């Protein structure tokens, strides 16, 4: 999960207001090329790349009516509720498998650095930080279970695989500091870390380097 | 004897039953071989444990069939055998079940007579001896720590008979056959269930002339491959209609019928006296019935029900419930399957293969262990052919577990070929089956590799001795190949290992775990290539 | 070029007609591939299932070659490719008989037990050419004790069926094959070309028919006009004691050549010698690991042998799983041979075959070779079948297959392809993206010791404290020196000790 | 097994005999009388000196089947060349019953 720069507001959300329209006037077209600017073709809570994918709201449209057309709250999640087919993390799993949860005790990447929170185990596993007591603790807790973190095999299957495979090249790396002087190895630390921007599961594959 | 009294009190069991049998101190010496039998501790877990367990340890095969000589060392609680050549894996089950008919024979009957080997099919065609032998050694507590069975055949015509040794085995099942004439014990439980056991289901189902209900029904047919799903129908039905009944109501109803019989009777009516002594004869068998399974010291109808629904619920994991339907004067037996009623009829293949093997095994168990707070507690050997048969990957990753969990206390002996099974199986339990061409062979092998929480991909590959790819698809190679080119250009991407790049991307696509690797491939390789030219 | 219309002309009437008939059904080309392609291809197109057994409603779009239905038990495998079976039941009822009555759903146990409205639907459109784009049938059946009847819409199937039986009347045409080959397979008068369509949907392939079959085709196969014939029959009668055994076998000769002058245009069969090479061909080209199989009498009894891997040995060698399989081509190949005698290739025929467990009973080893050559043995057939065996995905393409969702409820209303490609994947890889299983066993703790031991080495800032160090011990112990994990502990040890390293290095 | 010695004794006492084990071991006498290739290419060389013995006689039309036998005949003496005891049980089993049952020559 990384930590996201929301930074303008698009202006098709000027118009349409809470009480009077409903979500399916709206187009999602128009919505979209901003949040791909913000998340970069990737999802906002997994970092699976984005093909069957819908606008989530962080806080659903039943409970706050409120926050419908509000810049704040949406979100790029993978997964297509129209499609005829059972998709079960992120914000299809937020509303229908997770079901009771607290929305204020969950990770907002928009506003909250995930780092604080999450660890990404190379064996595959996402887990709460080294040294979180009570709320803090509750909040990873709970980011993990509401968005299915490890308990959709595909993800956790995907993720593993690609942290596994890159395990060689991080060994190999963490030698050369011996012989390398600083300039070099701070150079090459660098250059494998710009590569993973454009890379599937970049938190995972971040915990991995550094 | 002095000496039997020595031994006796040494904790030699059959030594105890020996001054029993002579003297009928008398009851001391019963109590002895009662609390042998039936003495036991609850573990941490909370499990029953008995303190004399009951397990087959050693079988060796001596010019039978395919094998002029095979020795099987067997675990106590599970025991795998894995191989190609399925037709010798299921010969050593048959050999197995044959030997546990002479214990099931002489359980039920004095001097009952177990199977015998064939002449025709058990003897090896090209034995030198011209005979055959089955040896097998059970284990019963520290008292009794070999019991020696074999089976033997000679050919016709041969010069010497060889005949079976089975006295060992018909004293110990006398002992437990005498026991429990005197006092109710725990018995035994022996069961084989082969790849017959996928059979369709015949709905129909028989009226109740009650030889279901009877103890030892629960050995009727116990190694014969199949199980009795049938019978469990019956006797599950039979169960649900005592329920919902009072017992003893026809009795007082009886009662009630016979004492105004008896007042007909004696106001005159002398034709009656027939029906009066008819009736009085049912009054009487009712009452012995009673209390012969009120002497039985049988589990109630309700309990037993109970037991065994908690059990499939518990092993099969698509069944949520089970319960008996009266509709339209035939009743049927329902299931709730992944949240829908259906009947067993409706049920897939795989559910109710499986749902009919831990059906008649969960009701043997009830009959054959009323004193137990938890029946499926109890001893016994339990034989399985492919025990993945019709199952999916997710249950096979389970279905051992949940086996092991039901039935704690019996030793199962099963054949399969997944790894996914094996994954969940301590290497110690597995014995690998590699025959020669004349399909002898003399041990059989635990692996060398550990399979218990390994990888299934590494189980195939260093156990079954198969790829992780599928070896006969060209683009199995292309990772491979791709590896090659890189290394033979020193590391940098020339015109074809572009090309091949350029055709595992657009094969496998974008965010395949092949193209991350190749990527990989890529980016180690450029980094050895620098580190190469900074140290020239 | 529409067939309906062009034979609707043929009964009325009328020579042009019915060659306009019998080409459109006849009439293929020879590809690149030296492989024979009929113009006019046969397949089942779409399925759909509407309150069936625990469908609501299912729709499926179907490939013209090969589609595997995959998911866990209780899905609705089987009962797809029963309800496919009952559909071709009628096709095959006309094409033997005018009028012919197909088989019916069950009114006990095929209506989904919760359908408010108490009756089910099986819908599917079948396609053949251009001429009939379009073959609707719908078998139908209300609930028992309902007043109101729903009734089946059979007469298309009857229709086209009639088309094939009366051309073939006339003249000797190819017929399509039809076949069910369920799990049921594992369990223990002269010929005739319609015998082909006998227990063709319920049955078929069983390896004892088999070995009765190939005996008796080699019996009559050990060691031509019927003039000649008569005339030398005539000749040798008259020699006639050592040359009596060589008159019995030219009698035997001189019938049976009457009997295939005797015998209909509509039953046009080829010779016995010709059937027995197709099928012993199409067993050596499909069975993993049988080269050849052939009969031998010189122990003193009947034996079929087979080179197995190199060696030669009795067919009671081979595994159950090996039986069954080459039961199950024996009989296809048998069936195929009957029904396309005009084909230079009898394989290269035109049917529908469905397959159910084909992995049933299979090693992994033979479970990766079975598809690779089932397809190329017969190109023109559309295969359904399902299976559970990731080894066998592995073979083949992602377009083929159709999956269920594991969480499926019975609602939804199509399958979908996966979306990773499975041919030459890792079997690793399919088990979780395709088939939804963890590579390791989630219920076994020592699948979550590196896990566990990871956590602890990032607990104590890379260094191996007493607690990491029994751990390690334990994974030492329980998987070996040599192991993976062992080593990807040893990795986790030697990376966090850099990394601790250079963070000192401030 | 039928060819087992001891097969003798197979309900021998029963009463009614056991023809059908007879006709089985006859079957199984013959199938291995036919497969072993000296008495096979005896009797092929038989069958050839007969069909010559006919076209020289001045039956052309035989002809064809003469050159396909000595093909057979060349094809199996190559074959590599080899007395049963099969055979001859076989014949005296034979000459048994045409001796003793009046109708069966
Ligand atoms: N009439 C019915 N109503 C509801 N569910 C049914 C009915 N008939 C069968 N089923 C369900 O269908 C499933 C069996 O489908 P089947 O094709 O045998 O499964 P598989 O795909 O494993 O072969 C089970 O879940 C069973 O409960
Ligand atoms: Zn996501």
């Amino acid at each position: 999960m990384r930590e996201l720069a929301r930074l303008e507001r698009p202006e098709i959300l000027d118009q349409y207001i809470a009480g009077q329209n409903d979500w399916m006037e709206i187009d999602q077209s128009a919505v979209w090329p901003k949040l791909t600017e913000m998340q970069g073709g990737f999802c906002a809570y997994c970092e699976c790349r984005l093909n069957r994918c819908h606008i989530e709201h962080f806080r659903p449209r039943g409970k706050f009516p409120a926050l419908t057309f509000i810049w704040n709250n949406l979100f790029g999640s993978c997964g297509d509720s129209r499609k005829s087919g059972g998709w079960s993390r992120c914000g299809i799993y937020k509303d229908n498998g997770a079901g009771a949860y607290n929305a204020d005790d969950l990770i907002k990447p928009d506003e909250e650095n995930p780092d604080d929170y999450l660890l990404f185990l190379t064996t595959g596993e996402v887990v709460p930080a080294i040294g979180l007591t009570g709320r803090a603790l509750k909040k990873a807790q709970e980011t993990i279970r509401v968005f299915n973190l490890n308990g959709d095999i595909k993800l956790f299957g995907s993720r593993r695989t690609a942290v596994q495979a890159i395990m060689p090249n991080v060994e190999y790396l963490y030698t050369l500091l011996e012989e390398f002087d600083e300039d070099d190895w701070n150079e090459m630390l660098r250059d494998e870390l710009e590569k993973i921007e454009s890379d599937e599961y970049k938190t995972a594959l971040k915990h991995a380097w550094t | 004897t002095k000496q039997y009294e020595r031994k006796a009190k040494g904790g030699n069991l059959l030594s105890a039953f020996e001054l029993y049998q002579r003297n009928s101190l008398v009851g001391e010496w019963f109590e002895m071989c009662r609390d042998y039998i039936q003495d036991g501790h609850v573990d941490e877990s909370g499990i029953f444990r008995p303190d004399n367990a009951f397990y087959l340890r050693r079988l060796t095969l001596k010019d039978f069939r395919r094998f002029s000589l095979l020795e099987i060392k067997l675990e106590e609680d599970l025991t795998v055998i894995i191989g190609n050549n399925g037709k010798g894996k299921t010969s050593i089950l048959y050999a197995i079940a044959k030997t546990l008919s002479w214990f099931v024979a002489n359980i039920l009957k004095e001097g009952g007579s177990g199977q015998r080997l064939s002449e025709m099919t058990d003897i090896k065609n090209d034995a030198e001896d011209r005979y055959s032998d089955v040896s097998s050694t059970f284990f019963f507590g520290k008292g009794l720590k070999s019991v020696p069975i074999r089976l033997s055949r000679s050919a016709l015509g041969t010069a010497e008979r060889r005949d079976s040794e089975v006295k060992p085995a018909k004293d110990l099942a006398d002992i437990w056959r005498v026991i429990n004439e005197v006092n109710t014990i725990n018995l035994p439980t022996f069961a084989l269930y082969n790849v017959e056991r996928s059979q369709p289901f015949n709905r129909n189902i028989k009226d109740n002339t009650g030889r279901r209900e009877e103890r030892f029904d629960a050995y009727s047919q116990t190694l014969g491959g199949a199980g009795r799903f049938d019978h469990f129908v019956e006797w599950y039905i039979y169960l649900h209609k005592r329920t919902v009944s009072d017992i003893s109501s026809s009795i007082k109803e009886l009662e009630q019928q016979v004492n105004d019989l008896q007042r007909t009777v004696d106001g005159g009516m002398v034709s009656v006296k027939s029906l009066l002594e008819q009736m009085k004869f049912k009054l009487s068998e009712a009452i012995e019935r009673n209390d012969a399974a009120v002497s039985s010291r049988v589990l109630t109808e309700s309990v037993q029900k109970s037991i065994v629904e908690k059990a499939i619920c518990s092993v099969v994991p698509s069944i949520s419930n089970i319960w008996v339907e009266m509709i339209t004067g035939s009743d049927l037996v329902k299931v709730t399957n992944d949240g829908h009623d259906v009947t067993i009829d409706q049920l897939s293949d795989g559910q109710r293969v499986f749902l009919s093997l831990v059906a008649d095994l969960a009701r043997r168990m009830v009959m054959l262990n009323p004193l137990l707070e938890n029946p499926l507690e109890g001893r016994g050997i339990v034989l399985i052919d492919e025990i993945e048969l019709h199952l999916h990957p997710k249950w096979q990753q389970e279905v051992i577990l949940n086996l092991r969990s039901a039935f704690p206390n019996i030793q199962f002996i099963i054949t399969t070929h997944s790894p996914i099974v094996l994954s969940t199986i301590e290497k110690r339990c597995i014995r690998e089956f590699e025959p020669n061409d004349d399909g002898d062979q003399s041990f059989l092998d635990s692996p060398d590799m550990q399979t218990k929480g390994s990888e299934n991909a590494q189980i195939l590959e260093q156990v079954m001795n198969v790829h992780s790819t599928p070896p006969g698809i060209a683009e199995s190679h292309w990772l491979g190949n791709f590896e090659l080119l890189l290394l033979d250009n020193s590391g940098e991407l020339d015109n074809h290992s572009q090309v091949l790049y350029d055709q595992i991307k657009a094969h496998f696509g974008i965010d395949s775990i092949e193209l991350k690797k190749a990527d990989s491939l890529i980016r180690i390789n450029k980094m050895k290539n620098k580190l190469n030219k900074i140290r020239a």
